[PDB]
């Protein structure tokens, strides 16, 4: 079963907070837990919608802009690039700069959109784990 | 932001013509006002933003940057950072900077060491 | 082992050109036509970087060429680990397929929609 | 204290040189899945850097051979490498040169070795490095 507070729809967990903090410190908060595990995700379009119940009726419906499971960037060994010949990536020279790109849930109105935004930014979030 | 200075939202950026060691730039801008610190640079819409400061201020492009880059290393992928050496010696350690390319604006690799122009940035 | 005719060879791999203006779908399995392993070309380092350039502007000259490269992108794997099933963006994320083009003395990779037909390059080891 | 069998030390850092060649990124994720938790040999006093060199030749013949110090520092990634004046951590960078990821190396050419840097994808054997608690 989930702790105190943290809500349930089959086998998973879902419990957000109000201690606005970056996405590095919030995906880095969450896995601090009992059950080591990530952020909100929203796998299928019927979790979007439990996600955003347990979402503003505990956060008094109000317009939040809470943060998310996603992280893409084209650098490093974590860059979203991969090669045909299966080769791993150890170097690059894209003309576009090296950025660094964070969404979000920005909710207006029945379902929440996701849109990008800058990764030092303070927001909300949600954490989620799934039971042994 | 005070007088001759530019402003984005929270932070003021301006541009100095006066070229200055890197060091001296770090020290110099620590003056100015509160957490003022070396010109930072960390979106698209905040680079393309400076890239119009430094081209109404000055007519070409040759100032220092708040980046550390340099060789050295943090740490080992142990732990213990490097202290001691024993590589062929080829340049690497050096300090990022910033001119024309052409378009906008590109970081290029610079002598620490060096007097150079400077940028400096601090928040609201 | 030494490469084919009108096939440049480093000291492992081959490399070679094709204006035929080709998908990268399509001529990403065109190499695997050439021989074993025959993939795209995938730069590994600098130095094999400046050696492909080096026949770029052989094969083309004019100095205005856009191959493509084997260089795509993932389907943004989660933390947790399912990929992106579910896409809600505000703006659709599409797989863009890089390519090569002349900016001054070296090269740069842009993107382009993995649908344009243009120049592609292939490689393979020689064992 | 005591290292394992088959590994040399000196007063609480174990060492031990295998015979399988490997890419950069296998060795040293190799050390880390064995019995004691540590990585890569790392040369950080001079009193112990060929101290090395002698028990890797010990057991590698003498000869000639390239070793991963486990040294990866590239020029992107939150892989640090680069920071700036105001701790801003590393979100977005326009560097001009390469995007390449240079990995250094052990080779031994005459006495003391030296730190050459080769490709990452290289195949070529190294040595560990442990220790112990106190």
């Amino acid at each position: 079963d989930c702790p105190d507070g943290w809500s349930s729809t089959k086998s998973y967990c879902y419990r957000p907070f109000k201690e606005k903090k970056t996405w590095e410190e919030a995906e880095r908060f969450c896995t601090e837990q009992e059950k080591e595990a990530h952020l909100v995700s929203m796998e299928n379009r019927l979790e979007a919608v439990f996600v955003d119940m347990v979402m503003e009726n505990n956060f008094e419906n109000k317009i939040y802009r809470s943060w998310i499971g996603l992280k893409i960037e084209n650098k490093g060994q974590r860059s979203n690039l991969e090669w045909s010949d299966g080769s791993s990536i150890s170097y690059e020279n894209l003309y576009e700069p090296y950025m660094e790109k964070c969404f979000l849930m920005d909710h207006q109105s029945g379902l929440p959109k996701w849109h990008t935004a800058d990764c030092e930014e303070k927001n909300v979030f949600m954490c989620k784990f799934q039971l042994p | 932001c005070p007088l001759h200075w530019s402003s984005y939202n929270g932070y003021c950026y301006r541009v100095f013509s006066e070229l200055k060691t890197w060091e001296d730039a770090e020290s110099f801008c620590y003056a100015q006002h509160k957490g003022s610190r070396l010109a930072s640079i960390h979106s698209r819409e905040e680079e393309a933003f400076v890239g119009k400061l430094a081209s109404q201020t000055l007519k070409y492009t040759s100032m220092w940057l708040g980046l550390n880059n340099a060789w050295a290393a943090c740490k080992w992928e142990w732990s213990d950072d490097a202290k001691l050496d024993y590589k062929v010696w080829l340049r690497r350690a050096y300090c990022a900077v910033m001119v024309v390319k052409t378009d906008r604006i590109f970081w290029y690799n610079r002598g620490c060491e060096k007097t150079v122009s400077f940028l400096c940035k601090f928040y609201s | 082992f030494r490469c084919p005719t009108t096939w440049s060879a480093s000291k492992l791999y081959c490399y070679k050109p094709f204006k035929e203006k080709k998908t990268w779908i399509e001529a990403e399995r065109f190499c695997a036509k050439q021989a074993e392993n025959g993939h795209l070309v995938s730069i590994g380092s600098a130095a094999e970087a400046d050696f492909l350039d080096l026949v770029i502007v052989v094969n083309f000259d004019k100095q205005r060429y856009r191959a493509w490269t084997g260089l795509t992108e993932r389907n943004l794997k989660w933390t947790n680990g399912a990929s992106v099933s579910y896409e809600n963006l505000y703006e659709p994320y599409i797989r863009k397929c890089f390519v090569v083009q002349p900016w001054e003395g070296k090269s740069k990779w842009y993107k382009a929609d993995c649908e344009e037909k243009n120049a592609f390059l292939c490689k393979f080891p020689k064992p | 204290f005591n290292c394992l069998p088959g590994w040399s030390a000196y007063d609480q850092h174990c060492y031990q040189a295998f015979n399988e060649p490997k890419t950069w990124d296998e060795a040293e994720r190799f050390c880390t899945e064995q019995a004691k938790r540590g990585h890569l040999v790392s040369i950080g006093s001079d009193g112990e850097a060929d101290f090395v060199a002698q028990l890797v030749t010990n057991n590698i013949k003498r000869p000639e051979l390239y070793v991963w110090i486990g040294l990866r520092d590239r020029r992107k990634e939150q892989q640090c490498s680069s920071e700036w004046s105001m701790s801003a951590s590393i979100i977005y960078v326009n560097w001009n040169t390469g995007e390449s990821q240079m990995c250094q190396g052990l080779a031994r050419w005459t006495g003391f070795r030296k730190w050459d840097y080769s490709d990452c994808q290289a195949k070529n054997p190294f040595v560990c490095k442990f220790s112990s608690e106190c």
